[PDB]
């Protein structure tokens, strides 16, 4: 409540920071989707919302990495904008999560 | 399957097939759109030729490792990267391939144009007639989706300017404003 | 009458449009043959 809302609030706002200075950072490299993905309330984004959804093989402008489970880019598509990009160990986890 | 598979950031231009290439009627057909397209996008594009076969991804894994990895550093700067490619005439040729390529289909649109076409290029081409309408009617057979751009007029400056919108729109998709 | 009951019940100008519709492909591709071998 009181206690948990000092750090789990700064930590989205150090993250949106991070999201805020990425926009001019060079591209460092891009993918090719061979799945999709749809951001959810239990993926456990640092920023709520900002991160991007695609359909397959879509192309993804890898900025750069956010964390271990989480890298920052956008969908290589006019008018999209920078999001979160989920590391495929993180996306490799969001399925054995809905299983057990 | 892995989700993710290292592309280059900005997709090579890919002109295939209005017929088997080796001849004088397919590359000089092509040799108009590297000619358009080196000063209609002059200042952000890099046009190369692609003597390797990109294909067995013979030319050595060496060589063709060489040509991938050099494809890897031209779309490095967010420039627009073109190959001239020689081997390449078919999407299921380059499938396999982790490059991605923005596949351009050049289409005649009937095979009694093209046979013409064949016959005024001269007896040195006729000795080649039903290889070269072979190909073309594989590409005919082949699904329209599974390219990018699909090009049938027969003004240079028609099938051009649909060249240029949609090479002036990926590069708006590949440069998000400031 | 004549115009729609000698050559609609014929088809020509199917034939002829044809022609001419080639005759706009021959004249557009070679163009390019034309444009592209000498530069």
């Amino acid at each position: 409540q009181g206690p948990h809302m000092a750090l789990r609030k700064e930590a989205e706002r150090q993250a949106l920071a991070q999201l805020e200075k990425a926009k001019t950072k060079p591209v460092a490299f891009a993918v090719r989707t061979n799945v999709g993905y749809n951001p959810s309330p239990g993926d456990e984004v640092p920023v709520e919302g900002v991160a991007i959804t695609f359909e397959p093989k879509d192309f993804l402008h890898i900025k750069e990495k956010y964390n271990n489970d989480w890298w920052i880019g956008r969908l290589v598509k006019e008018g999209c904008e920078v999001g979160f990009i989920p590391s495929p160990v993180k996306l490799d986890s969001l399925r054995l999560l809905q299983e057990q | 399957v892995p989700p993710y598979d290292v592309v280059p950031s900005m997709r090579p231009i890919i002109l295939v097939g209005p017929s088997l290439k080796g001849y004088e009627v397919t590359d000089m057909m092509q040799k108009a759109l590297f000619d358009f397209l080196k000063h209609l996008f002059d200042g952000r594009i890099s046009i190369t030729r692609v003597t390797a076969d990109i294909s067995l991804a013979r030319s050595s894994l060496a060589e063709v490792q060489s040509e991938i990895e050099r494809i890897f550093e031209l779309a490095r700067t967010l420039q627009l990267v073109a190959l001239d490619a020689d081997t390449i005439n078919h999407p299921a040729q380059l499938s396999k391939t982790s490059l991605a390529p923005i596949i351009v289909y050049i289409k005649i649109t009937s095979p009694k144009v093209l046979q013409r076409l064949i016959k005024s290029r001269g007896k040195s081409q006729s000795k080649h007639l039903n290889v070269q309408i072979a190909a073309s009617e594989k590409l005919a057979q082949c699904p329209p989706e599974m390219f990018d751009i699909i090009l049938d007029e027969n003004q240079l400056e028609d099938a051009c300017e649909h060249l240029a919108e949609y090479l002036e729109a990926y590069w708006k998709a590949t440069h998000p404003p400031s | 009458t004549k115009e729609r009951e000698k050559a609609k019940s014929r088809g020509t100008f199917q034939k002829l449009r044809e022609k001419q519709q080639l005759e706009e492909d021959l004249r557009g591709y070679m163009s390019w043959i034309t444009q592209g071998e000498v530069m």
